[PDB]
């Protein structure tokens, strides 16, 4: 409703100058991050203020005007009860109708000596992919038992009036206690988790590179005991996940601040730390390194199919480690054993899953792919698996523990068609799949998977379900970390520490805000 | 803190309204902590906005009005190396 | 931004009283019509004085608050400026990239005693379709010729700076002038002054019929020499413009007031009036005549595609005028003169615009189609005539008179198939064509056509711009009547009449309000 | 009218301007000519809906409040009846 242009006033010189003094106190005086400034509902709340004074001058009592930390978090949890009532028909029917997968994302603080358990609902409505983050329980160590962890997912999920889990696909790493919690369900290994395995392995197994490396570790070993832990500061933030990038992380700190090193090596008269450590060794094993980062990064989407990238990712790894005449031995032996992990570590850990969303990404269809019996046969069997729960469904038998559930201008025009297709069985199972097959789709950079299969789905109407719930299964466990991250602050830190039900309310909000609320 | 002769004005029940979904929508969006509104530079702070508001209205540009982190982070620096 | 629920409060029962009464004396005292209440833009300016009440409280200086029609009148000039300019680059860019079209109303005001011109520009923006009204203007009977409507269109279009006409398909009735005042331009002939044009002749033309119509004729003179005209009212408002259907308004007047009339002929002595007419007869007249309401409705949307549906309109008519041994011969007769008006007056009058828009209709592709290879030949030369339209505007020799105008996922993923692409040349027209005339397309009724060719976009680059452009040029000349009987009020009546500059700036900004701001 | 010693309420520029703005929509959303809004009918509504605002607040449910076209249409015709 933009009728009107809208112009903004730019305020004077001497008020921006003011303002920033008191943003300044702000950070100060509260012990803010200098990020505060720039968050979208910071933003906003300062533009309802300014409305405020606009309205009742300048000598408003602000004390009393300003809600106390207590209404707020009232009106958090309040709100999270309304928004989980407004979609929670949506949400059931995603996890009954086989559109349903969570990511469990599980890491360790030693900090707080607590185990962290995210989980995260995903599905698809139309064209839009749905990432809701249903709680992050922070957990005893000695409560993380397999079936420790199978009562908290179950507790999460009932909080949300899902009872039944049968369907839902999940998403995680291969720790013992999740993968024995899930062994009833349906678990999908998490692709950050084995590339960084790959990529850990293939180093220690390289006795020329796990030699450099382990000097490397001494000299981190000396400056933690001589306190210049900060002397190794460096800048590289990884699209891997903290937990599983220590090799990456560790031969950027030392090669940022090379001469930094050698010198406090040499006044400290510790110099037998740096023997074998080739510099060059190094800077080539962090240039590879940082061509996979991009995969990292592209396999952590939830905005975003990225299932379907998960064969392309192999391809990847594959391609940048591609022999070459030009590496020195080290690294052309780093580059094998990294194409034998990819195999034995990666590809060994797939499933059916992967290579079906691969096959569902249609400009692929004429790449070679040799599983394409074992995909149709399960595509044909997810197909038939919806058309039974929706014959369940009908009877009210498909849970004993989840309650279920003027003429047109096409029919005015072409009423001979329109009778035609009344009439006409719908086409089964196999012909979908053999009609797709033949799919001849263009890549193009702008293409988007979802509205493909979602533009397709009168040609396609079982498949292209299918498609769109398997390509809304997120790739990596650790899909929602960037929140779970933003949101440190809130669950470890003592002064500004929330309570455990307000930090899973705070997310779901925060996620559906994201997703619903543009 | 002690109230005077004349004293600061009351808002309408729905700006007391708006002001707790503002400030929840606030700490949602961005995860801030709930203790952050009771901070006495959060305050004052918000005491500026609201005078700004009195003076130009509430059409203001905001986005344009704050400064960015690192400029706020570089402001923060040189006011503490201004103890030479 | 519905991050907040946002509940309206209900007023007291006395207050919604006070409402009603308020609005009464407002529409009485001031004369306005009854549905002035239910304007949305009524309605969104209500809201704000109760804002400013909200605000202020109730003792506001309202006749100050207030603009005076002055100063509205000069707001609504200048915002139809601010927004010409800010679509100005699309409008020309339409009008140059052949994706233009324009509407060309006309009408005679016999009351007025002036011939009204209303211009519309037609093009789409990806799937969506931009009906923008350039001007209403009001002319004088001996000012009508075909140069001088010719000079008034040229003024029209550069008001918006468009200069040069050249590649605009025009659509107007096949008026003298009118068709006259175009000669030199792309013009394609109104469907429902053709349609309108079968129905007229076709009654003239069956004798049997055209007897008790004629009678019907001489009951209305009789009525209105009586000044009982009122006694004629029907509720029956058509879809065809008021013009061009004569016959079925006149024939549901007396139908729907049957007895009121032979009471008043008998008692005014007029019999001789009613001897011939056979209300069984005059019944089904209007059944049938009300099955081409949907057509007449169809044909003159501009919210959505309309020329793809001229063919199946006339197929229509044969469908409802097919043979019938139940019919009185009569009506048999009606309906085999209305078939061979179909043929002698709608399709001949047709173009290839009208058959290739509905070889457009995918779903429609396996229908039987007799000009295939003109609609080919047809669709070659407009790819060509846009390549040649780029080439010439790179050179800035397209017009005399316009002056003219980190690697994506894709690539990183699939490498070799982007390289393959990139080095690809473009599929040629003819391969365009060829491909799109194997597409298999299912007819579902929520089947939208611009979002079809849009997404199928890379796949078909030149003709899908082809198709989405040409389906963007409405069947009607009438297309925009109905904003054009809105605003009936403000071009007309003394008391209510606003200038024509005004009246131009009203429409634009009405109708660019519609199309861009929800 | 004539101005009494206590003055009615002067709004500030924003909401001047704000109000030719919601004007000037109305008659061209509606078509409606300017003159709509120098009517006496017109203007005693004005000020019962500013009433209404300085009662219950902003968040009226205006849809709800005004009576349809139909319904006006027949409390106009009673109130002619009422002539008997």
């Amino acid at each position: 409703s933009h009728m009107q242009s809208r112009e903004l006033k730019t305020v004077s010189a001497d008020c921006k100058k003011e303002a920033i003094e008191k943003c300044a106190q702000w950070v100060v005086r509260d012990c803010r991050p200098f990020s505060a400034v720039s968050g979208s509902g910071f933003i906003d709340m300062i533009k309802f203020f300014i409305k405020v004074k606009a309205e009742y001058g300048e000598h408003v009592n602000v004390e009393e005007l300003l809600p106390s930390p207590i209404t707020l978090s009232r009106k958090v949890t309040s709100d999270a009860k309304e928004k989980k009532a407004l979609i929670g028909r949506e949400i059931k029917s995603a996890v009954e109708k086989d559109g349903a997968s969570a990511t469990i994302d599980l890491w360790t603080d030693n900090y707080i000596k607590r185990n962290f358990l995210g989980v995260t609902l995903h599905y698809h409505e139309n064209n839009e992919l749905r990432d809701l983050i249903l709680g992050l329980k922070s957990l005893d160590f000695e409560r993380s038992t397999a079936e420790n962890i199978y009562k908290k997912l179950k507790a999460i999920f009932s909080q949300f009036n899902v009872e039944d889990l049968s369907s839902i696909k999940f998403v995680t790493d291969r720790g013992a206690n999740v993968v024995k919690s899930l062994a009833n369900n349906i678990r999908i290994n998490c692709s950050s988790h084995l590339l960084s395995n790959v990529l850990e392995n293939s180093f220690e197994e390289t006795p020329e590179l796990n030699m450099p490396i382990l000097a490397c570790k001494n000299i981190v070993k000396y400056f933690k005991k001589a306190n210049l832990q900060h002397r190794l500061r460096s800048s590289l933030k990884s699209e891997c996940p903290t937990r599983w990038n220590s090799t990456y992380t560790m031969l950027r700190s030392i090669l940022d601040n090379w001469e930094s090193v050698i010198q406090i090596l040499s006044e400290a008269g510790e110099t037998q730390r740096i023997v074998h450590i080739n510099k060059s060794i190094i800077q080539t094993m962090v240039n590879i390194l940082d061509g996979f980062e991009r995969i990292f990064k592209e396999l952590q989407t939830c905005s975003s199919p990225s299932l379907c990238f998960v064969v392309p990712s192999i391809l990847k790894v594959k391609e940048i480690c591609s022999p070459d005449v030009g590496d020195v031995a080290d690294i052309a032996k780093l580059k094998v054993n990294i194409i034998k992990n990819v195999r034995i570590i990666w590809e060994e850990n797939l499933s059916i899953w992967h290579y079906t969303a691969f096959f569902f990404y249609p400009p692929a269809l004429h790449m070679q792919q040799e599983k394409v019996a074992q995909i149709k046969e399960f595509c044909l069997s997810k197909m038939e698996d919806l058309e039974l729960i929706n014959r369940m469904s009908s009877f009210n038998e498909l849970s004993a523990t989840q309650l279920n559930q003027d003429i047109s201008t096409t029919s005015f025009f072409f009423p001979q068609l329109t009778q035609n297709n009344s009439r006409e069985p719908p086409v089964c199972p196999s012909d979908e799949f053999e009609f797709y097959r033949k799919e001849i789709v263009i890549l193009s950079e702008d293409f988007k998977v979802m509205e493909w299969w979602n533009l397709n789905s009168k040609k396609y109407p079982k498949l292209s379900k299918l498609a769109l719930s398997l390509l809304s299964i997120p790739a990596s466990s650790a899909a929602s970390e960037r929140t779970f991250s933003l949101a440190g602050n809130i669950i470890t830190e003592k002064r500004n520490r929330i309570g455990q039900q307000t930090v899973d309310s705070l997310l779901f909000l925060n996620s559906f805000y994201k997703n619903f609320c543009k | 803190s002690h109230m005077q002769s004349r004293e600061l004005k009351t808002v309408s029940a729905d700006c007391k309204k708006e002001a707790i979904e503002k400030c929840a929508q606030w700490v949602v969006r961005d995860c801030r902590p709930f203790s952050a509104v009771s901070g006495s530079g959060f305050i004052d702070m918000i005491k500026f906005f609201i005078k700004v508001g009195a003076e130009y209205g509430d059409h203001v540009n905001v986005e344009e009005l704050l400064p960015s982190p690192i400029t706020l982070s570089r402001k923060v620096t040189s006011d503490a190396k201004e103890k030479a």
